[PDB]
């Protein structure tokens, strides 16, 4: 955020589930105050989880809500696609996600994991919030290594570049 | 950047002293005589000419000093920069060696602009690190090496790595042309839902963009079924585009190629060679029309590791007019259909 | 043009071809005028072809896409909806215009043609390309006649009243 670093909570949730016909295509109803590539962003996001849960019809035959909180600054906005991802999955297969992990990092159209910034900020803000494991983008190593000796103490830390391993230690 | 405020208006003055038919005339106040300036040679530095009055631009002889590209910074570097740096710091090639590949990576990295003055920082900033180093006793020689560079000058300001150094089905690097200019982009394409299908296009959304991308997927499904009849992917599935934000609206629809390049690749399962990038507005009937910002695109190219880039035809000789430094190591195919394309991804 | 008289081409093309009606994006000449007067002429070139070969529903659904070149006063502007029509209806048919042949004039919603300026200078660009024929608004006639014989001589003039006429001469 602006001067900051807290931490949101996405959440997911509309119609409930017909179970009468296999032929409709669902939707996502968004809200978070998105600019244009924000939606655009969280568009990928779905479809991104869509196609990622080929295994079931839970994204395509039901009709959902997203809501991300406002606080995220503009340049910051996609950084959110992870953790949009990881919601949608977990409503999907219906298991929470592991109780303290936090996560971050820009989810493109097939799955690959791209920088974010503000890794100082988002690592004090993760510590303050009771965090113990924290994923990034592999992108960001050198990043969060340059950081000083106690904004990572007792910081569980996985870097990924395609969100199978994301995927992996949240489940 | 003259007053033009509550006290005075000394352009007027410029206009009278700048204009050629009257500098036989000058006539300053003091003197009451006229003196003839016809013979000194005035030279005016401008940042923009918008804020000069016409009258005044109607005057002057404007020439434009545009900036450097990464080899004349280079050749700048090496001999006026890193030199002068040298003197002004104390150092000698033997304390402190910036050779010639640290000195591109730092251009490539660190100082991406049109000017010298930030690549002259960083120069210094090296060299001063160094000398901190020295008088410190830490070292008696300094080695400033592409992996030593970093702790040099900090975190870059552009990353080498791209998106995808091998890229799957559905995604096709395509070079664009920012305000910035020179970007490449990864146009990439999934699809949705598990009989008549659909393409749900996201990015840079702009009016005629939306129907670029259409008729590009529009050739793309005829091209398909015209070449592979058996195939029915790209009309029984449901799909989606993305096509990344860095063209500049004029450019903008410049990605079709890419895109029916895309959307074709994802059909049929089979990736698109490696280290390609293409260019290019598709028609109906498949020609290339021709892009603008080609020597943007080319440096893009060169500085995403890309060999053989794909142009419309008619940017021949808008291409063959650019510096060798800036095409030596490229193969360009030049192509008027999109037949041509597709050979050339094999 | 401000600087004389020119000679221009108004060019249409087609792109991407019940519950849609085809749109028609100008390029060449931006300014709320011309955007205006290429309203106009689309809507009456669309009413000509309906009332005239009622069968092609071309003109109605195709997304035409003309241009109309930068260089003419913000006054004369105007002045090339007959062309526009023309041009339009070219491509609608099928059949290009007879072939040495220049034209000027403003089209009303109906078809009604207007007078314009610029005689002399659009005679003289007319007479330096190579035009055998030239079509301008009746109300024109006088000015044309007052013109030296010596520039009026090599060219067929038909001064029209209702684009039919252009519609006849033209094809």
């Amino acid at each position: 955020t602006a001067m900051g670093g807290s931490t949101l909570f996405v959440e997911t949730s509309r119609p409930q589930d017909k179970d009468a016909k296999g032929d409709k295509d669902g939707s996502l109803e968004v809200t978070g105050q998105l600019g244009e590539v924000m939606k655009e962003s969280a568009r990928i996001a779905y479809t991104f989880a869509r196609a990622f849960l080929m295994q079931n019809d839970y994204l395509v035959t039901s009709h959902i809500h997203l809501h991300v909180p406002e606080g995220a600054t503009p340049k910051d906005g996609p950084s959110a696609g992870c953790t949009i991802v990881t919601a949608l999955l977990s409503l999907a297969m219906g298991r929470p996600v592991r109780q303290n992990l936090a996560m971050t990092g820009e989810v493109s159209l097939t799955g690959k994991i791209l920088p974010v910034g503000g890794i100082k900020e988002k690592t004090i803000a993760a510590k303050r919030a009771g965090v113990t494991c924290i994923v990034l983008p592999a992108e960001n190593k050198k990043d969060f290594y340059d950081l000083a000796a106690f904004i990572t103490e007792g910081l569980e830390v996985h870097f990924v570049e395609h969100y199978r391993e994301i995927f992996d230690i949240a489940f | 950047k003259i007053g033009r405020g509550y006290q005075g208006d000394p352009s007027s003055a410029l206009l009278e002293l700048l204009d050629p038919e009257q500098n036989a005339n000058f006539l300053d106040h003091y003197l009451d005589v006229p003196v003839d300036l016809s013979k000194v040679l005035f030279i005016c530095t401008a940042n923009v000419t918008d804020t000069i009055p016409e009258p005044l631009r109607d005057r002057m002889e404007m020439i434009n000093v545009s900036g450097y590209v990464a080899q004349e910074k280079l050749a700048i570097a090496e001999r006026y920069l890193v030199p002068q740096a040298r003197a002004l710091c104390g150092l000698d090639e033997s304390k402190a060696k910036l050779s010639s590949d640290v000195l591109t990576l730092l251009i490539k990295q660190y100082c991406r602009e049109s000017g010298v003055r930030n690549l002259q920082k960083q120069v210094e900033k090296v060299l001063r690190k160094s000398a901190y180093k020295i008088v410190s006793g830490e070292a008696e020689s300094v080695e400033v090496t592409p992996e030593n560079l970093q702790d040099f000058v900090g975190k870059p300001v552009f990353t080498v790595e791209r998106m995808y150094d091998v890229t799957p089905p559905g995604v096709v690097m395509g070079l664009a042309w920012t305000a910035m200019g020179g970007s490449t982009l990864f146009v990439e394409t999934s699809l949705r839902r598990p009989k008549d299908g659909s393409l749900e296009v996201t990015g840079q959304l702009g009016e005629v963009m939306k129907e670029s991308a259409r008729i590009a997927y529009t050739f793309a499904r005829a091209f398909l079924m015209q070449h592979a009849p058996a195939n029915d992917y790209l009309v029984t599935s449901h799909i989606h585009l993305h096509v990344p934000e860095g063209a500049t609206p004029k450019d903008g629809p410049s990605a079709g190629c890419t895109i029916v390049t895309a959307l074709l690749s994802l059909a049929m399962g089979r990736p698109v060679r490696q280290n390609l990038a293409m260019t290019g507005e598709v028609s109906l009937t498949g020609k290339i029309l021709p892009v603008g910002g080609i020597k943007e695109k080319t440096i893009a190219a060169k500085r995403a590791g890309v060999t053989c880039i794909v142009l419309p035809a008619e940017n021949k000789k808008d291409f063959y007019d650019l510096a060798a430094f800036i095409t030596e190591g490229l193969e360009v195919h030049f192509v008027e259909h999109y037949r041509e394309i597709f050979d050339i991804a094999f | 043009t401000a600087m004389g008289g020119s000679t221009l081409f108004v060019e249409t093309s087609l792109r991407r071809p019940g519950d849609k009606d085809g749109s028609l994006e100008v390029t060449g000449q931006l300014g709320e005028v011309m955007k205006e007067s290429a309203r106009i002429a689309y809507t009456f070139a669309r009413a000509f072809l309906m009332q005239h070969a009622p069968a092609n529903d071309y003109l109605v659904t195709s997304h035409i896409h003309l241009h109309v070149p930068e260089g003419a006063t913000p006054k004369d502007g105007p002045s090339a909806g007959c062309t526009i029509v023309t041009a339009l209806l070219s491509l609608a048919m099928g059949r290009p215009v007879r072939q040495n042949l220049a034209m000027t004039g403003e089209v009303s919603l109906t078809g009604k043609i207007l007078p314009v300026g610029g005689i002399k200078e659009k005679t003289i660009a007319a007479k330096r390309a190579g035009v055998t024929c030239i079509v301008l608004p009746a109300e024109n006639k006088k000015d044309f006649y007052d013109l030296a014989a010596f520039i009026t001589e090599g060219l067929e003039v038909h001064f029209v009243e209702h684009y039919r006429e252009i519609f006849d001469i033209a094809f």
